[PDB]
């Protein structure tokens, strides 16, 4: 379903790992969720849906401005 | 309890309101609300149990949450009432809401850090404890990159929608609730969270005191919708799985139903509706 990815975006490693699918930023999990229209949000950008988990990870990197995620 | 438009508050009312917020923060009670809200943000899904968001109970849930919050503020200072932010009118970063004697302004460019007002991290009075990342300081990007708040005509287009909510009772619904919440259509409530930026745009959005004023205005818009459509009831009205029907109790309180919350006037009135 959601496509795996693993790349550096603005100095952060962003991953979509298939087992169960999880998004990670510098090895910490980004809580994400899919809306029924197929769009994605995250706990870092909750109110602004984007098209894919990669797009959600990139939006989170912009928002974080270098900051690490903490556990949820 | 009379909830006033924030734009009409006096210097004295602002001082008491922000002093009450700072005391509620110090007591730990403030962060309990952030924790509870984050729990429903993470928990509520389109396909599963949904109570606080993306569901018909978005409106009564937030009404009850705000009543709880305002009663906690009143235990600090019984003169205080939650004000509302009409973002259709007070629609720029230059609004009096964002002055240093009220909520303070936007975040600086480097790190989004709020640098003025009572909630600026440098005060030591607003540590961000309930967090999704390492940053312990309030951040905002008010209108960042040219984002626009909803207009009065866009609000009126949603107030005109006579149906409260529709199956499938989630982010895909047509009707008033989902268009007010903003997962479909012109987008009122969600877009305002995004416009403030910083923590307000995240899953720990009640870290920004503006959360309460935005939700007090969304709550007022529900009252205005009821006045426009007095015969439009809350739906659904029974037997809907994973959804709070009219006469079911809501978590976390488990002792109040949407039916008990449709009339706000048992709890507060508005300066004007
Ligand atoms: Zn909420
Ligand atoms: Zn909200």
């Amino acid at each position: 379903g959601p496509q795996p990815f693993d790349e550096v975006y603005q100095g952060r490693r962003i991953e979509g790992r298939a087992t169960g699918y999880g998004v990670f930023i510098d090895g910490m999990e980004l809580h994400v969720m899919q809306n029924v229209d197929g769009s994605w949000i995250s706990v870092v950008s909750h109110y602004d849906p984007v098209a894919t988990p990669r797009a959600a990870a990139r939006a989170a990197v912009v928002e974080l401005q270098g900051a690490p995620l903490v556990p949820f | 309890t009379v909830r006033k438009n924030q734009a009409t508050l006096t210097a004295d009312e602002k001082r008491r309101f922000v002093d009450a917020l700072v005391a509620l923060k110090r007591s730990g009670r403030y962060d309990e609300f952030v924790t509870t809200h984050n729990a429903f943000i993470m928990g509520d899904t389109d396909s599963g149990e949904r109570t606080g968001h993306r569901s018909p109970s978005f409106l009564p849930w937030h009404r009850r949450f705000l009543i709880e919050f305002e009663q906690a503020l009143q235990a600090v200072d019984p003169s205080v009432a939650l004000p509302y932010w009409d973002w259709s009118t007070d629609r720029t970063a230059r609004a009096s809401l964002w002055a240093p004697d009220f909520l303070g302004g936007s975040g600086r460019s480097l790190d989004g850090r709020v640098m003025d007002g009572p909630f600026a991290a440098s005060t030591g009075n607003w540590p961000v404890n309930v967090r999704v990342d390492s940053r312990t300081y309030l951040r905002r990007t008010l209108g960042g990159g040219g984002r626009e708040l909803p207009t009065r005509a866009e609000v009126d287009s949603v107030l005109a929608m006579s149906t409260y909510d529709m199956a499938p009772w989630n982010s895909a619904s047509d009707g008033f609730r989902n268009h007010l919440e903003g997962w479909r259509g012109v987008n009122l409530h969600n877009r305002v969270h995004v416009w403030v930026g910083g923590q307000m745009a995240t899953g720990v959005s009640p870290n920004d005191p503006v959360f309460w004023l935005h939700h007090a205005y969304i709550d007022r818009l529900w009252a205005q919708w009821q006045s426009r459509h007095p015969g439009s009831g809350y739906v659904p009205t029974g037997g809907t799985p994973n959804v709070v029907d009219l006469n079911e109790t809501m978590k976390p309180w488990n002792d109040v139903r949407p039916a008990d919350l449709l009339d706000h006037t048992a709890h507060y009135t508005f300066d004007t509706v």
